[PDB]
């Protein structure tokens, strides 16, 4: 949600 | 209170009975001296910095630091500690 | 904030804690308990410095940031035999072999 | 080996490590990293019902959560819908972060340095944990054949 992350370019 | 372990080469070490008994060997061997005939002063310090380390961090909220471990001794103090069970 | 010490003479060697706030008088009480000799009969050293009982532990450079239950500093002790004071003298521990060749 | 034995080996290592905080929440996580260096990460069960476990790390600019997948017997960082799925995949989960550790070695991409225990580990361990660093060759090392029982079941540096 707000306090996680993916991994992107 | 205090116990004593003493190394193979005859060194002491005066540590806390509760800091001493992190190892189930020596709580297994419990009075108030210990001797250690294959475990050397170099190595059993480091194991009584264990014994501290442990003690500290067992329940507290506080980051847990990393304790040091040269190469040199590695090997050694990995066969005491089997020979402890800590 | 507590400091982890190794009090050594000779091949004797006592891993004890005090408060950084707590005086060199109160660590010889310690060593008293221990060692069956009352402070008067004893002499802290930090390295070749001796240490006056009055002075805390932190005045005598004994920080919490260094003297740390991973890594204790070293406090040399002597006791005085009948009308002087030994000299400060610690047995050094054994010496690690050298290691394998994978290593 | 089927994938649920394989499955089975990667989660024993799991609570091998020290690291792993089990039922841990994602404010829980928050405290204990938000004062930890940069880096300073720890893995948990993920609160989703679609993942198995989460990275909880410490960044620069605050802690954070990245769940990994675990898709055809493979553990991965999650990522975009296939834009970048053929990444770096793992049987262990352990490998997987040991691999990341050992990758920021030198000095978005993830940063991981040291591991927050739970408590303080075994002094076996922790020798375990520095002979792993040093030499790879258990065979090349003067120690009983139930010691070098013992630095198999752990090959990791981390």
């Amino acid at each position: 949600s707000f306090e996680y992350t993916i991994l992107d370019p | 209170m205090y116990v004593k372990l003493i190394s193979s080469d005859g060194h002491e070490f005066i540590v806390k009975r509760e800091h001493a008994l992190t190892s189930g060997t020596i709580k297994a061997m419990l009075t108030n001296e210990v001797n250690f005939r294959e475990i050397p002063s170099h190595v059993l310090s480091k194991v009584c910095m264990y014994f501290t380390y442990k003690v500290r961090y067992t329940n507290s909220s506080t980051e847990i630091p990393e304790f040091p471990i040269a190469p040199e001794i590695a090997l050694e103090l990995l066969m005491a500690a089997n020979f402890l069970d800590c | 904030m507590d400091v982890f010490l190794m009090i050594r003479r000779h091949k004797t060697t006592i891993f004890t804690d005090a408060k950084e706030s707590s005086t060199v008088f109160e660590l010889k009480r310690i060593v008293e308990g221990i060692l069956k000799r009352p402070p008067d009969e004893q002499r802290l050293y930090k390295d070749d410095q001796l240490l006056d009982d009055g002075k805390t532990l932190g005045e005598c450079g004994f920080t919490s940031q260094t003297a740390r239950p991973q890594a204790p500093a070293t406090v040399g002790l002597a006791f005085r035999a009948d009308d002087t004071f030994e000299a400060l003298c610690i047995e050094p521990f054994s010496s690690p072999p050298e290691l394998p060749d994978v290593m | 080996s089927m994938q649920a034995a394989r499955l089975a080996k990667a989660l024993r290592e799991l609570g091998q490590t020290g690291w792993y905080w089990g039922s841990m929440t994602v404010n829980e996580a928050k405290e204990k990293l938000k004062e930890a260096p940069e880096g300073t990460f720890l893995i948990r069960d993920s609160s989703h019902s679609d993942y198995l476990l989460t990275i909880s790390v410490k960044t620069s600019a605050g802690p954070t959560n990245l769940r990994i997948e675990y898709q055809d017997g493979k553990f991965r960082l999650d990522s975009i819908i296939c834009v970048k799925s053929a990444l770096a995949a793992f049987d262990s989960v352990v490998h997987l972060i040991d691999y990341y550790v050992q990758m920021c070695k030198d000095k978005v991409h993830l940063y991981l340095t040291k591991p927050l225990y739970t408590s303080a580990p075994s002094l076996q361990h922790l020798c375990r944990l520095t002979i792993n660093k040093c030499t790879g060759a258990i065979w090349g090392l003067p120690l009983p054949t139930r010691l070098k029982d013992y630095l198999e079941e752990y090959k990791f540096q981390v």
